[PDB]
C-alpha cells in the first residue's frame, strides 16, 4: 500500500 | 465498511478547489496486483472544498459520477477540472 506518493509528483486542485 | 458515497460538490471561487488529489497506487504486496486510489492530502479550509464539506483524510471513490478508481495522478484532476467550476467529489465516510 502507498506507492504513487512520488509518481506523478503532487498535483493538486 | 459503507454504501453509497456522498458526492461534495466543490466549486472553483475563481481559483481552485482547495484540496490535494494525493495519488497512491496500493499493492496488495509483491505481486503485480495494486489498486489505484486517491486521497485528498490536504484541503484549503478557506472556501472550496473543506466549505463544501470535504473533511481532510478522507479517500475518493468516485469524481462526477466516475469511478476514481485506476484514474492516474492527473487523470482525477482532470476529471475535476473537466467538470467546469465545480465538482462532485465522492469521499468515503466513517465507518466501524
Amino acid at each position: 500500500s502507498w506507492e504513487s506518493h512520488k509518481s506523478g509528483g503532487e498535483t493538486r486542485l | 465498511g459503507g454504501s453509497m458515497r456522498p458526492p461534495i460538490i466543490i466549486h472553483r471561487a475563481g481559483k481552485k478547489y482547495g484540496f490535494t488529489l494525493r495519488a497512491i497506487r496500493v499493492y496488495m504486496g509483491d505481486s503485480d496486483v495494486y489498486t489505484v486510489h486517491h486521497m485528498v492530502w490536504h484541503v484549503e479550509d478557506g472556501g472550496p472544498a473543506s466549505e463544501a464539506g470535504l473533511r481532510q483524510g478522507d479517500l475518493i471513490t468516485h469524481v462526477n459520477g466516475e469511478p476514481v478508481h485506476g484514474l492516474v495522478h492527473t487523470e482525477v484532476v482532470e476529471l475535476i477540472l473537466k467538470s467546469g467550476n465545480k465538482v462532485a467529489i465522492s469521499t468515503t465516510p466513517l465507518e466501524n
